[PDB]
């Protein structure tokens, strides 16, 4: 045998890094230490087939580190070094700096006498890189403590992809999956680099490029995805509208759209209210005062019954489609040729390849992530695309979608767990101040006359009410609503998101703060800020694999430990292959991972440091009283726990949910205590509980769905490689969404073979069908109030179509579309100032990943063999820069903004090349934001030094992607 | 014998490849710094067996050609550097008649490492400074042998990495290179006749490495 792996036991896991969600294989020392001896990939695996790239093959590294954290560490106030303490002392104060902070803020009343039961002294960061159980055990944990400011890596991430989706199509998630990438005729990367920041996803794109597919890379920066592309086309950061809005107006005068699949399945025939304009930047409805819109300006012309109005010949000049004509109208070659840099030749040849997808028998995909989302104009971005994306018909079917590649290996979970601050799990809203009881709540949701509108939404009552059972068992619904914390209805949601808490934290409003699998020290946008901000803090409560800059702000750069009041709790946490649970993938596949090696050292898995921890702060409450109890003494933990530790299976199982008495749902009858089968049969008269409505249907009676490894597929299944019998996915195991818009009113599909569903004898075959009904009975798109997919989407904060606004830091004076050159309700902190064609910050600053290295680099600096590979931070130039500042190749530079600088080595190449905005050219400087000042030695520091506190209005995601700075050798 | 057929028409230079190799082997990280480029570790050496060269070259409009060389021992089907250190001390370099491996043993300590090197075509065998071993990719001969597919193989995402017996990679090298000709028109096999790892060049072979054939 092979000596290395012949005295170890063999686990299945889940990587660790990007969402990708590849199958690792674990080898374990049989007994003794009981330590991982190997890890590789998983050979049985669907979507990596044992392939892994140099973070995933590395993970031994990265498990097996003797850098680790080893038991928990404790900083006294102003002092200089750590204290290794005991699990006992270290949960057992925090429990009490939780409580003595909790009753000395918790507000039963706001200021308008409404009821709210918070405490606004305590914020939470983290944690996408928690299993799936564990996400949604610290979100409830949280909330039953009071917390309104919960937030984590979505917030700064995919946050814009959330309501730009659910706008266009009902549901925030990737539309498809990786495999399906296979099945596409034209794949467009785009605000993405795939062969670097999901490199195993390359193997679908190269087998689309084997059967014929068109591959685009559209970049600012020439990158290893450019490499393996057909068609590279260049762009400048900040300018994707202006493209995106060109390919609209292209499709428009071509011809290119599909014509019946617009008609039918998308708002195009809707007729839009008298009230609804435009001209020079601004819609109407435009408050300055309070920088918002007012949206009902926006309103559709309502049917006596309340349904929008339809012109099924697409004739009324108020027609969605005739309004989005004339919007793009302003969007030609030459206008979005002088405002990309990027020549006529080359936006003709990318959008003459996409736009023949407008064919019905053939599929175009966009890959899309950080490029699109970290901007002031986010979700603006992402509508365009998906716009395009229905006018080809390009949405449902094989090959096709919106696939908006999520970044940790369960960002798509921790989002589905609400640990965002507008969200309970299951994507229903945190209640606001105005929401005084579960029926108002419930009163919110918008009910549709139109008898083709599915309006699945109607059903979130029985999914409020399931879920505050899971919670509260032994409360009727209505009761235990007043135990939850609410937000004030009289403020932006964004005054609860991380830009917010960080500015509050700033002038002293924050007692303490989780950063629970995060580092926001390097990975929150104007990382000096929160480096001072977190000074401000009475306690800090840091949970991670190693000791790091959030850990250590006290002893970073240019800080003194001696006049740093902050007391700093760290406790080291088990690697992914040390635990049990599920992780949900890009494509929301909920896969389950287990245990390989035993837990490091006196390192715990985060479920049950949460566990104990909320358990200390229950039995002082027991003791001693205080500020509301209720909300903690009833919470339901008993379902959580097993043999005295953290359950993920049990926990697991009440996300599922299971009846809590004898009930009939749906014409079938269900004995108390059996596993809800589906979301299908929640009640909301308290009969059933589930911890998530999402979760219904992935661990039934028959086990856990999440743990299948079922290769097998009909041959439909097989043609386009939905794997449905591998792990389970939401919503119900519909593994390609909005898959009715894949076949005609007949249930025939528009390409055969490649189909999705099919209607045979009387039954759809293939996919699950996403909405019950014969063909054409259904709008396709049922999680949509009206039931199509939108075009003109009004519910957004700056608009019911995307329109070119600049960068907040811009490397141009006018916009060329308009009299507004930004986001007129951009999301910004009073006083913080702008490089708006500064002289002294000339060149467009941007920030993006290397294949080798991790988010801030916590984890994969670490790892000798990723810092061997990427050992420093590094500054990408173009010839034409460096001649200009006299930069040459492997020079130290010095990066600098309004708020801060760092020096890097420098990177000149021919993959940047200037870009020629209004025939003068701009250059770029890149950055990756890998690398701290802890590790290694000559690393370089954190790329947020340089970027805003600022950026979009929907969600307050930072404008990372495109700001302003200077470049100077040293 | 078995072959790697290793096809650069779909190389990402992911690097999933040169990790894999030293957690495989637990081989140690060399000190190394950025001087102007991704490429890192710059060179083979005693302690890296594999690491990917990156070569940008020009190209007229907007973008360029970055080629990606992912090196190794070609595990030559009759290896000079056989036959040159066999002159010193037979032993010290030996084939696997089963599958075509060539492996050095600790007995290059005791040969002229430094002609040893001279006599590969490919540049491709590194001396430890200490001990005056010969290292370099061994074709995870252990894996092998063991009905594994070696450690480089089976994390390539992308389709680059093949390996199995020489006359289905032959086969698979000819219909790949015709299917690649449609993309990349000058694409080419290295030394096909003469080695057991046949790179597939989607132009000028010298532009990946000036060894990357002989
Ligand atoms: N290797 C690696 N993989 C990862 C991660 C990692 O750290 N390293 N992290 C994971 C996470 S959390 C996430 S969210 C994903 C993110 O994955 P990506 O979004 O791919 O990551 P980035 O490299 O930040 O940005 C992608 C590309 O956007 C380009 N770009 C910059 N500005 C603009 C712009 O204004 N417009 C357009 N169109 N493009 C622009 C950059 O040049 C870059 O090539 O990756 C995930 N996977
Ligand atoms: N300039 C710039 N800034 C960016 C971005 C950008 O492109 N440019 N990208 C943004 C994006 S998309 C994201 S997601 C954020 C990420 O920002 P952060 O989340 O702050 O990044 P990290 O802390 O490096 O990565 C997640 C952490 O999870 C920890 N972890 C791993 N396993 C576990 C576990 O089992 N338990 C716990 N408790 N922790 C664990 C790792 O050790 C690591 O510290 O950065 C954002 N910041
Ligand atoms: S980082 Fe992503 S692509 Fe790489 S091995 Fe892990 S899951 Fe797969
Ligand atoms: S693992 Fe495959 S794709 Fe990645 S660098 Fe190596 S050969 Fe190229
Ligand atoms: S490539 Fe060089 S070291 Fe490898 S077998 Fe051939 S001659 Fe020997
Ligand atoms: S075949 Fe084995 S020894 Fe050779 S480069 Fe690949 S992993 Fe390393
Ligand atoms: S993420
Ligand atoms: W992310």
């Amino acid at each position: 045998e092979l000596q290395k792996l012949q005295w170890a036991k063999q686990t299945t896991s889940i990587c660790c890094y990007c969402a990708v969600g590849c199958g690792l294989i674990v080898h374990t020392a049989k007994d003794g230490q009981g330590r991982a001896v190997n890890v590789e990939g998983d050979p049985d695996h669907p979507i990596n087939e044992g392939s892994l790239c140099p973070k995933g093959a590395s993970i031994f590294q990265l498990g097996e580190n003797d850098q680790r954290g080893t038991q928990p560490l404790y900083r006294a106030p102003f002092s200089d070094t750590w204290k290794p303490v005991t699990w006992d002392f270290a949960l057992t104060e925090i429990a009490k700096r939780i409580k003595k902070t909790r009753d000395a803020s918790f507000t039963e009343k706001n200021a308008a006498g409404d009821l709210v039961n918070r405490t606004e002294a305590i914020a939470s960061f983290g944690s996408a890189a928690m299993d799936n159980e564990e996400c949604w055990a610290y979100g409830n944990i949280l909330r039953s403590l009071g917390l309104v400011y919960i937030e984590h890596q979505a917030r700064i991430c995919h946050s814009p992809t959330v309501p730009a989706l659910a706008e266009s199509f009902g549901r925030g998630a990737m539309t498809n999956h990786w495999n399906d990438l296979a099945n596409s005729d034209c794949i467009l990367i785009m605000g993405s680099n795939a062969a670097e920041n999901h490199p195993i996803a390359f193997k679908w794109v190269l087998r689309a490029k084997d059967k014929g597919a068109t591959l685009i890379h559209v970049d600012p920066r020439f990158t290893r995805t450019s490499a393996r592309c057909d068609v590279y086309a260049p762009i400048r950061s900040g300018a994707d509208i202006p493209f995106l809005g060109g390919l609209i107006k292209y499709i428009l005068d071509n011809k290119l759209y599909f014509t019946d699949y617009v008609r039918e399945y998308t708002n195009a025939s809707l007729i839009v209210g008298e009230k609804f304009s435009f001209k020079d930047g601004l819609f109407s409805g435009y408050d300055a005062a309070n920088k918002k819109y007012d949206k009902s300006m926006w309103a559709f012309e309502l049917d006596a019954n309340g349904v929008p109005k339809r012109d099924p010949a697409l004739k009324h000049p108020r027609c969605v489609i005739n309004l989005l004509k004339k919007h793009y109208e302003r969007y030609n070659l030459d206008k979005v040729a002088a405002i990309t840099g990027t020549s006529k030749e080359q936006l003709q040849q990318v959008y003459k390849a996409y736009a023949a997808t407008g064919k019905p028998d053939k599929a175009g995909t966009i890959m899309y992530a950080m490029g699109w989302t970290q901007h002031s104009v986010g979700v603006q971005n992402i509508r365009a695309m998906a716009m395009i994306q229905l006018l080809l018909g390009n949405i449902g079917v094989a090959g096709g979608g919106v696939n908006a590649l999520r970044g940790e290996s369960n960002v798509q979970g921790s989002t589905d767990q609400g640990l965002l601050a507008h969200i309970w799990p299951g994507y229903n809203p945190v209640p606001n101040s105005k929401a005084a009881t579960l029926e108002l709540y419930n009163a919110a949701t918008p009910q549709s006359k139109d008898p083709m509108s599915v309006n699945w939404w109607q059903n979130r009552p029985k999914y409020v009410a399931s879920y505050l059972k899971a919670l509260y068992p032994d409360e009727e619904p209505a009761a235990a609503y007043d135990y939850l914390p609410r937000i004030d209805a009289g403020r932006k949601l964004t005054d609860y998101f991380w830009l917010n808490i960080f500015e509050k934290m700033d002038k002293g409003e924050f007692k303490g703060l989780f950063a629970w699998g995060m580092n926001p020290a390097c990975g929150g946008a104007n990382a000096n800020k929160n480096r001072k901000a977190m000074g401000k803090l009475e306690w800090l409560v840091n949970v991670n694999l190693f000791e790091n800059e959030t850990s250590s702000f006290w002893k970073g750069p240019g800080m003194n430990p001696a006049e740093i009041g902050t007391e700093v709790f760290f406790l080291p946490c088990c690697v992914s292959i040390e635990k049990e649970g599920s992780v949900a993938n890009s494509g929301r596949w909920m896969q389950w991972r287990y245990r390989g090696p035993k837990p490091y050292a006196e390192t715990k898995p985060d479920g049950d440091i949460m566990l104990d921890m909320f358990k200390k702060v229950r039995e002082l409450y027991a003791k001693e009283g205080g500020a509301y109890p209720a909300p903690i003494a009833k919470l339901n933990i008993a379902d959580w726990e097993e043999h005295n530790e953290f359950s993920p299976t049990k926990v697991a199982k009440l996300m599922n949910g299971y009846f809590l008495k004898d009930t009939e749902v749906g014409g079938k009858q269900f004995k108390k205590g059996q596993q809800v089968p589906s979301f299908a049969f929640l009640t909301a008269d308290g009969s059933t509980c589930s911890g998530n409505w999402l979760h219904a249907g992935s661990f039934t009676d028959a086990g856990n769905l999440m743990a299948r490894r079922d290769k097998t597929q009909t041959p439909e299944q097989a043609r386009i490689g939905l794997f449905p019998n591998w792990s389970f996915c939401w919503p119900v195991n519909r593994r390609i969404l909005y898959n009715r818009a894949s076949v005609d009113k007949t249930g025939k599909p528009w390409n055969p073979a490649k189909a999705v569903i099919e209607w045979k004898d009387g039954k759809w075959v293939g996919d699950v069908v996403d909405g019950g009904g014969d063909p054409g009975t259904k709008h396709p798109f049922i999680m949509q109030t009206h039931g199509f997919g939108a075009l003109y989407g009004p519910g957004r904060e700056e608009g019911p179509f995307p329109e070119h606004y600049e960068p907040l830091e811009c490397p141009v004076s006018k916009n060329p579309f308009s009299k507004q050159l930004h986001n007129p309700v951009a999301f910004q902190i009073e006083g913080e100032k702008k490089a708006v064609c500064d002289p002294r910050y000339p060149f467009i600053g941007t920030t993006y990943r290397v294949t080798e290295h991790w988010q801030t680099g916590l984890m994969t600096r670490r790892c000798a063999w990723l810092v061997e590979a990427e050992p420093q931070i590094f500054c990408e130039i173009s010839k034409e820069l460096a001649k200009l500042r006299g930069i040459g190749n492997g020079d130290t530079v010095k990066v600098s903004s309004l708020r801060g600088a760092l020096e890097a080595v420098a990177i000149v190449t021919e993959r940047i090349r200037p870009f020629k905005i209004e025939g003068v050219d701009v250059h770029m400087v890149g950055l990756p934001w890998h690398y701290g000042w802890m590790v290694p030695k000559n690393g370089g520091d954190t790329a947020n030094l340089l970027t805003p506190s600022a950026g979009d209005p929907n969600t307050g995601i930072p404008e990372t992607k495109a700001f302003m700075v200077d470049v100077r050798k040293v | 014998g078995k072959m790697f057929f290793v096809d650069l028409s779909r190389c990402t230079a992911c690097r999933g490849c040169q990790i894999a190799c030293k957690q495989w082997k637990n081989l140690p990280a060399e000190e190394t710094r950025n001087t102007g480029s991704h490429q890192n570790p710059p060179d083979l050496s005693y302690v890296t067996l594999k690491t990917v060269r990156f070569t940008e070259k020009s190209r007229k409009g907007p973008g360029i050609d970055w080629l990606f060389f992912p090196e190794q021992c070609r595990h030559c089907v009759e290896p000079p550097c056989k036959g040159q250190a066999d002159v010193d001390l037979e032993g010290a370099v030996v084939k696997d008649e089963t599958t075509g491996a060539v492996l050095f043993t600790e007995l290059t300590a005791k040969v002229d490492g430094e002609s040893v090197r001279s006599a590969c075509p490919y540049d491709i065998p590194r001396i430890d400074p200490v001990t005056k071993r010969l290292s370099k990719c061994d074709m995870c001969n252990d894996r092998v042998q063991n009905g594994l597919l070696p450690a480089c193989v089976k994390t390539c995402p992308t389709g680059t990495m093949n390996f199995g017996d020489e006359q289905e990679m032959l086969a698979l090298a000819e219909k790949r290179l015709a299917e690649v000709k449609k993309t990349y028109p000058g694409a080419v096999l290295g030394d096909p006749n003469d080695v057991r790892v046949v790179y597939l060049f989607t132009r000028d072979p010298k532009d990946f490495y000036e060894h990357a054939v002989a």
